[PDB]
């Protein structure tokens, strides 16, 4: 009886770092999938396991909505079994994957003359993020026998780097804004419905 | 993305300030540009990263800057040692994109080649294959033409050539061009020649032997 | 020092297989983007492979499903596995140390040397290149049809160096190497002064000694 706040998720004026998404948990409300994709306004909309006329017939127990800013030659990493820096280290879909991934081009919002340095990435991880993990660290990175101790140096590298979004990019290096819808199948009362 | 670096060889003098582009096909972050020397024989070294930031160890001669589509190594006073191939390459992306390269090479004055012919030895025709070797000795610059003509066909796909690095006295150049025939072929023909276009020389040079 | 060392490079036929090794002291091949570089004779760098810190790889098109990067935490070492090899993978292979926006590839091996090629090792055939009979005289030596490289040229044993331009082998489409050694004299010296060419080799232990004379 009551609207699920995609408007707040999507509309959003700014977005978070993709090293340090953002996450919001969807209960209690019924939502409509079929104005999110007749928008039209996506340059990508992939669902796994679902489909978006068909999941507007479904109920789940949580829908979660995570976003971020990635580049353009990004996009296709955050889809299940893919691996690279982004995948790798920063946001990680399961390999049973069940939602949909929606992206579009926000340089008109996200990069200025002179370069963004808002938006960042993880560089250097040692290990691969599970899935849904979350690394927000900003531990000076050890790449050689000698430890760093929180100072930059040879070997010794600050793990995060900035995008500097600037608008004549190529589109490949442009900002896309991201927002992936994960349905939650909890053994529980279903709260998200059509 | 595709980074074309001209030009592809410059030549120089000690002290000259030089100045080496790579142009990139899109515009690209600075952070994804990096410069790199290499000499023959030898792996290639860092001079610099994220398009501007020397290497640390790397000569303060060496500065670079740019952005967005177009990219420069300069050398503001140029040493014996800088003499060398240098390579941009787009980074953060696998595959990486490489310019083509730009050799800085010694300058000097024009210098004609001295051009001669050379017959197939009798004890090479004994085993059936002829070889006719042409040489273009101590010339400046290093681009030459050399035209093989068989009874005044001109021949594409029979020869191949030879170059030597600049000459440590003279900065010259030289060159050997051999083309190969076998012995049935060669003795089809008369009159082999090379010619040489240079731009040292104000008309083609040729050298000829009549077989036989 | 810093350093990166390759090693396992050598002769093999087209289809065979090679592993190379890169022993790294001074960073950890683990925690590293590590990556694998080629120079073919006379071409430029090819990105060959790379693996992540995490563990992720990724390849060249002309080499997926052929060559395999991997790496042995506990002897700090980075390894290409080679298989199905073609003539094209001849080259200089070198590791390096791949740090992206934070750096370049900073870190570079000496290199290590994969000749891929069918033919055998054979000792070349010294032909004379003989002055003309018509100031400045020019006499050779051509080198013709060894495997593999390299050959050496010295003239008259080594005393007789100034004007002498010994050529970069060419590799023919027999799959033999073939070059060209020639010095420049003056021309009444010809009738005065002899002249031989001294070759060497080594690979075939082959060393001929060609007296080059006007003809």
């Amino acid at each position: 009886t009551n609207l699920c706040p995609f408007g707040e998720v999507f509309n959003a004026t700014r977005f978070a770092s993709v090293y340090a998404w953002n996450r919001k948990r969807i209960s209690n409300c019924v939502a409509d999938y079929s104005v999110l994709y007749n928008s039209a306004s996506f340059s990508t909309f992939k669902c796994y396991g679902v489909s978006p006329t068909k999941l507007n017939d479904l109920c789940f127990t949580n829908v979660y909505a995570d976003s971020f800013v990635i580049r353009g030659d990004e996009v296709r990493q955050i889809a299940p079994g893919q691996t690279g820096n982004i995948a790798d280290y920063n946001y990680k879909l399961p390999d049973d994957f069940t939602g949909c991934v929606i992206a579009w081009n926000s340089n008109n919002l996200d990069s200025k003359v002179g370069g963004n340095y808002n938006y960042l990435y993880r560089l250097f991880r040692k290990s691969n993020l599970k899935p849904f993990e979350r690394d927000i660290s900003t531990e000076i990175y050890q790449a050689g026998s000698t430890p760093c101790n929180g100072v930059k140096g040879f070997n010794c590298y600050f793990p995060l780097q900035s995008y500097g979004f600037q608008p004549t990019y190529g589109v490949g290096y442009q900002p896309y804004r991201v927002v992936v819808l994960s349905f939650e199948l909890l053994h529980a009362p279903a709260t998200v419905c059509g | 993305i595709q980074l074309t670096q001209s030009p592809s060889s410059l030549s120089a003098s000690v002290g000259d300030r030089v100045t080496i582009t790579c142009r990139a096909s899109q515009g690209i972050p600075s952070s994804y540009l990096a410069w790199y020397q290499q000499k023959p024989g030898k792996a290639p070294k860092l001079l610099i990263y994220a398009a501007s930031t020397l290497q640390s160890g790397v000569p303060s001669r060496f500065s670079g800057s740019g952005s967005g589509t177009d990219f420069t190594l300069t050398i503001s006073s140029l040493q014996p040692e800088d003499f060398a191939t240098y390579y941009c390459q787009q980074l953060n992306s696998y595959p990486p994109a490489f310019g083509g390269g730009t050799k800085v090479e010694i300058k000097r004055t024009v210098a004609a080649p001295s051009v001669f012919i050379f017959p197939p030895s009798d004890e090479q025709l004994k085993s059936g294959t002829a070889s006719v070797v042409c040489l273009l000795n101590n010339f400046y610059p290093r681009e030459a033409k050399v035209q093989w003509k068989v009874d005044n066909a001109l021949q594409s796909g029979n020869s191949q050539e030879s170059v030597t690095e600049q000459d440590s006295k003279d900065s010259t150049y030289s060159l050997s061009s051999t083309l190969t025939l076998s012995k049935a072929d060669y003795e089809k023909h008369k009159v082999y020649a090379c010619e040489v276009t240079h731009q040292g020389l104000s008309s083609p040079v040729t050298k000829s032997f009549n077989r036989g | 020092e810093v350093q990166l060392v390759e090693s396992g490079g050598g002769l093999i036929q087209p289809g065979g297989s090679l592993r190379l090794s890169c022993a790294a002291s001074g960073i950890t091949v683990g925690w590293n983007y590590m990556s694998w570089v080629r120079q073919a004779p006379g071409k430029g760098l090819e990105w060959v492979s790379v693996i992540y810190p995490g563990g992720s790889t990724d390849y060249a098109d002309s080499v997926k499903g052929r060559f395999t990067i991997s790496r042995d935490k506990s002897k700090n070492t980075l390894y290409l596995q080679m298989n199905s090899l073609r003539a094209e993978d001849t080259a200089v292979y070198y590791c390096a140390r791949d740090l992206g926006e934070a750096g370049g590839m900073d870190v570079w091996g000496q290199g290590t040397t994969v000749t891929v090629s069918s033919a055998s090792t054979k000792g070349p055939s010294v032909f004379p290149l003989a002055p003309s009979s018509k100031g400045t005289a020019a006499l050779g030596c051509l080198v013709k049809d060894y495997f593999p490289e390299p050959v050496t040229v010295s003239w008259n044993s080594g005393a007789l160096t100034s004007g002498v331009h010994t050529f970069p082998a060419v590799l023919q489409s027999s799959g033999l190497y073939s070059l060209s050694s020639v010095v420049t004299v003056p021309s009444s010296s010809l009738g005065t002064q002899t002249y031989i060419c001294n070759v060497n080799h080594k690979p075939s232990n082959t060393k001929v000694d060609k007296k080059v004379e006007p003809k």
